[PDB]
């Protein structure tokens, strides 16, 4: 119910990340970003298509899909 | 194999054919605008503050070295 192709990411480090809201991912995780909200830090609220969620430095994964696609 | 293309710390999209380096990064010359205005130097000179873009009237009415 929320992972349309919009912005797909692939990990570029394995990152570790276990709390309540944190999300643990190896490199190589395809994360669909659920949202991306600002709060403050600059984390967003991603799933990890390995079926899982929680924050994460928008800039430790890079974009693959896009919505605005001209040409 | 070593990586080999920049990507726009704008749209963290690997760019493909004129760079700009700022904030010690990369961007596309079409994303690459002032922070408070959004207004993109294809062609023209941008300001840095504070490890921000600024135009040139932003960069000053934000600051202006002064
Ligand atoms: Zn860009
Ligand atoms: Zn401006």
């Amino acid at each position: 119910q929320g992972s349309r192709v919009l912005h797909v990411v692939q990990t570029l480090y394995p990152f570790s990340s276990v709390t309540e809201e944190e999300l643990n991912f190896e490199k190589g995780e395809t994360m669909e970003v659920i949202e991306k909200p600002e709060n403050d830090p600059e984390w967003w609220k991603c799933k990890n298509a390995r079926g899982q969620v929680g924050l994460v430095p928008k800039n430790y994964v890079v974009v693959l899909s896009d919505g605005p696609a001209l040409h | 194999g070593s990586m080999g293309v920049p990507i726009c710390g704008a749209c963290r999209r690997p760019i493909e054919g004129r760079v700009v380096n700022a904030m010690g990064k990369q961007w596309h010359v079409e994303h690459f605008v002032c922070a408070k205005c959004e207004k993109p130097f294809l062609g023209h000179r941008h300001y840095e503050r504070k490890g921000l873009a600024y135009c040139e009237t932003h960069y000053n009415q934000l600051f202006g070295d002064v």
